[PDB]
RNA sequence: GGGGAACCUGGGGAACUGAAACAUCUCAGUACCCAGAGGAGAGGAAAGAGAAAUCGACUCCCUGAGUAGCGGCGAGCGAA
RNA sequence: CUGUUGGGAAGCAGCGCCAGAGAGGGUGAAAGCCCCGUAGGCGAAAGGUGGGGGGAUAGGUGAGGGUACCCGAGUACCCCGUGGUUCGUGGAGCCAUGGGGGAAUCUGGGCGGACCACCGCCUAAGGCUAAGUACUCCGGGUGACCGAUAGCGCACCAGUACCGUGAGGGAAAGGUGAAAAGAACCCCGGGAGGGGAGUGAAAUAGAGCCUGAAACCGUGGGCUUACAAGCAGUCACGGCCCCGCAAGGGGUUGUGGCGUGCCUAUUGAAGCAUGAGCCGGCGACUCACGGUCGUGGGCGAGCUUAAGCCGUUGAGGCGG
RNA sequence: GGCGGUAGGGGAGCGUUCCCGAUGCCGAUGAAGGCCGACCCGCGAGGGCGGCUGGAGGUAAGGGAAGUGCGAAUGCCGGC
RNA sequence: CCGGUGAAAUUGAACUGGCCGUGAAGAUGCGGCCUACCCGUGGCAGGACGAAAAGACCCCGUGGAGCUUUACUGCAGCCU
């Protein structure tokens, strides 16, 4: 293809809207026509009418904070085996963020669904009633410890 | 990329002007007073577009009314033969046959005495 | 496609091509846009009623006055004062994914290799600097200044013996800039090159 | 620029799974000198909304 | 000793505005006044960080992160 | 180089040349090769710089055992007000302290969010320290930045004229022609201003001298008007003058048909509700970041970078 | 079969300024702009054509970016 | 009245009659009817609801500002 002759294909140019028209877009300048529009209706998500918002919930789910913050003890993040069998072998966390999964949450435990390949998977933790689902396949050391 | 108006904004006027030739005064080199006289042309001359014809369809019946009642039957008696004969040929213009040779409308109005008396 | 020309030092031989040769056009222009936006350097700016040097100061009392009412004279209503929404400087770039790229790369060299609009070089009478060591060459090996052409070598000789050749830009072997190669209407392209191209891909 | 979450609404409200909004439900920590029994069961599990949960979605977002 | 377009450190320091009223809060230690340091200013070699019987002066960009948290827990504020 | 239109050639045609220089600007119009210059290369007696190299100097260079010497004072620490850290007294630490109580020398002293025990980090109350970082009066390069109502307020004798006592406010205004070659001279006339001749390619380029619109004023010509009731127009026919080939067309209007200006707010107009004397220019939904939906393209259990690092200088690649 | 239409919604287009298209082309045998016209295309906003003036720039088809389209705001400047 | 010099507010535009009705219902401007040659000049002020400074009046605004207080909170000051 040579320089010019490579528009783009369709439905994609911006032709983006223009209100200051006669018969175009309106005189008002498309979503106004009353009154109390020129600067905003205050923030239409959480406020407006002045009565007492939907704030009328109660916020009963606790621990909503300290002083410190939060705390670093480790996240648990769970993997479904149904992709482990895409490979094989000593499956390791240190490869499993490279597979593309835990990433740094670190602190792998197994469990999910499906025909394990007997491939010892290495990890943190095992879910039982899955463990068991691992005990007609293979085998399956723990991680260090804590 | 700056865009000032330039061109555009004058040649519109001038166009104005250019349906506007003829306007009282004003009414022709001023600008947003011929951008109004023609808003009423357009509309003045839709309705009598709208209008020409029963402003001929009125003068034709005058005319046909002074007619019939040159013989001696009014145009209400006239028209009913006419349409008893069932003869959807006269345009009421076409009617105009009395100064277009009148034995040709003449013996039209006989044609309208029979089915009636 | 699969088949390329070489002028060897020994002759004219071929090699086959590894890649792929399909089409997508809105690719290679949602490509050229990126790689022209990138390089606009932001420099338009009008001023806004506050970088005008005008005070701030109301005109007249709007109260009991015959005039209308006003106000400072950066006001954009007036004239000479402030600029509405005028363009202050800012970038125009952005990040697009390589791998619209990469592969915006092959589309482009396959789109000669297509039309044979292509060469790979590796021998050359102006492996030194003179545009006359070179325009001969181009004699010998078949650009007889009709069609215009991109050129890629690693070599800053020829570069010189053609830099000032108005039908035919330079460029150095990693740039593979796909506006130059749609904007040239024939390419020219050596071995190291195609050693980086093939680490880029191949 | 970046938008600031809502935290008076995170402690209020938790996002689900299917994108809808589901918050604790009202009135039991004041009207109890003993009225319905019944009330006290139906108030002290979470419920879910219509059109205003979108109104919320759109305060948190990053979360 | 005084000057210097803006940049920098310290001494003082508002109110409009927002909260669709308004006092805590915000605007904000901003604008403005003062003194001073130069081509830069300030900081700068742990009585540090923060959880690993670990990092190693200080500044600066990115991410963490609008996280943790702060809030007539309201507007909204905002780290390491 | 020549030839040919052209007042003028860089234009057009032919025949060539340079190229590490074909980026630009100027020359009577559009020049790679007429001029300055660009590619590339050489360069200061003097001042400064120094950030790269070198010399010198400042400074610095061992261990084991014992000793019972010293390790920064109204300081540490505690309380009463207080500020900073996201900490609005909150469970409220830590850092600094205005007031009060007031230690100790490693058998010591602070900290790890009240407090205590253990465990770990630190050794305060002396100071200094380049680099990496911000800015643009200044210089350079650059521009999908403007082009005399725009761009800073000033392209120009502008922070002037002008206003105000005063701080302070603060404009308007560019364009003959390439060359003044700028009208000798004659005539009307007091001059100004004009006629002619002349220069000039052009004076219909005349010194507020490129273009010259619109409002506004006047002279000439075609149609009309002194029995007529009017948002000033529309429709029909005839009539007058003009263009044109049959036929048709332009401009005007005498008569007849109908006809309650524009915008805005208003339930509501013709309106005694707002607004505009007119004309011409400036003038009003863009931008940044985050996010919902839609869509176009890339990959697809993956998708993707940010600051930053190599390189021509309108090239991209790494960077997970 | 439907097509009166305000707020409002969707779709489609015309014009201006600038960039790629360009070391391209049109331009002294006259460009942009300004006076006309009863010619032509378009229902349109608009685009071409003949005449006059002006005197040096202007830029197609396909893409891109906007300081983008005026009849009023007792809008502002200037002139009348 | 003649010679000379020569503004203003106002103004959408005008070819601006009366009467009896209608009409958001005060009509030169709509309907009907009556009157009226074109154009000035001197003067009188009934109409054009006349020009408004955004009426000297009333009301609205979660406007402003001055003043009052055993309205609220704080501050100086004073006692302690
Ligand atoms: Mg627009
Ligand atoms: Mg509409
Ligand atoms: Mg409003
Ligand atoms: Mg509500
Ligand atoms: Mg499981
Ligand atoms: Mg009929
Ligand atoms: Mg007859
Ligand atoms: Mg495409
Ligand atoms: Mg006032
Ligand atoms: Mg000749
Ligand atoms: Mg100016
Ligand atoms: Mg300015
Ligand atoms: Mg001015
Ligand atoms: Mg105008
Ligand atoms: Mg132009
Ligand atoms: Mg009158
Ligand atoms: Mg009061």
């Amino acid at each position: 293809d040579l320089r010019p002759n490579p528009g783009a294909n369709k439905r994609r140019k911006r032709v983006g809207r223009g209100p200051g028209s006669g018969h175009g877009k309106t005189a008002t300048r498309g979503h106004k026509g009353q009154k109390s529009r020129s600067g905003g209706l205050k923030d239409p998500r959480r406020f407006e009418g002045g009565r007492s918002t939907t704030l009328m919930r109660l916020p009963k789910r606790g621990m909503q904070g300290q002083v410190p913050g939060e705390i670093k003890r480790p996240r648990y993040q769970g993997v479904n085996l149904k992709d482990l069998a895409r490979f094989e072998g000593e499956v390791t966390p240190e490869l499993l963020v490279r597979a593309g999964l835990l990433k740094k949450g670190y602190r792998l435990k197994i469990l999910g669904e499906g025909e394990a390949k007997p491939l010892k998977v290495v990890a943190h933790a095992f879910s039982k009633s899955a463990l068991e689902k691992l005990k007609a396949a293979g085998g399956e050391p723990v991680l260090l410890e804590a | 990329p700056r865009a000032k108006t330039g061109v555009v904004r004058r040649r519109k006027h001038k166009k104005i002007l250019k349906l506007a030739k003829g306007y009282w005064g004003l009414r022709s080199k001023s600008f947003r007073k011929a951008r109004e006289t023609l808003f009423a042309a357009g509309n003045y001359a839709y309705a009598h577009r709208k209008r020409r014809k029963r402003d001929f369809r009125r003068l034709w019946i005058v005319r046909i009314n002074a007619a019939c009642r040159q013989h001696g039957l009014n145009y209400s008696t006239f028209i009913h033969g006419l349409k008893k004969a069932g003869i959807e040929v006269d345009r009421k213009n076409l009617a105009d046959l009395a100064v277009r040779e009148p034995q040709v409308f003449a013996e039209l109005v006989e044609r309208a005495k029979a089915a009636q008396g | 496609m699969y088949q390329i020309p070489v002028l060897s030092p020994s002759g004219r031989r071929e090699l086959a091509a590894d890649l792929p040769a399909e089409i997508n056009p809105h690719l290679l222009w949602e490509v050229v846009r990126w790689q022209l936006a990138k390089r606009r350097r932001g420099t338009a700016s009008t001023k806004t009623r506050g970088e005008v040097a005008y005070s701030g100061r109301k005109i007249w009392p709007q109260k009991h006055t015959g005039r209308a009412r006003h106000g400072d004279i950066g006001a954009p209503i007036f004239v000479g004062g402030g600029v509405v929404f005028g363009p202050k400087p800012r970038d125009y770039s952005y990040t697009l994914p390589k791998k619209v790229r990469k592969k915006g790369l092959a589309m482009a060299v396959a789109d000669r290799a297509r039309e044979g609009k292509l060469l790979l070089v590796e021998a050359f009478a102006g492996v030194n600097g003179k545009t006359k060591e070179f325009l001969a060459w181009a004699k010998e090996a078949g650009l007889d200044g009709s069609e215009s052409v991109l050129l890629v070598t690693g070599n800053e000789l020829v570069r010189r013996a053609a830099r000032n050749l108005p039908w035919v830009v330079t460029l150095a072997p990693e740039g593979l800039n796909v506006y130059d190669i749609v904007r040239t209407e024939r390419l020219v392209m050596d071995l190291d090159a195609w050693e980086v191209f093939q680490n880029r891909i191949g | 620029p970046k938008m600031k979450t809502h935290k008076g609404a995170k402690k209020r409200v938790k996002i689900t799974a299917s994108g809808k909004v589901v918050a604790m439900k009202t009135g039991k920590r004041h009207l109890n000198w003993q009225k319905s029994g019944k009330e006290i069961r139906q108030k002290g599990r979470k419920f879910v909304l219509a059109k205003p949960e979108a109104e919320r979605i759109k305060l948190l977002l990053p979360y």
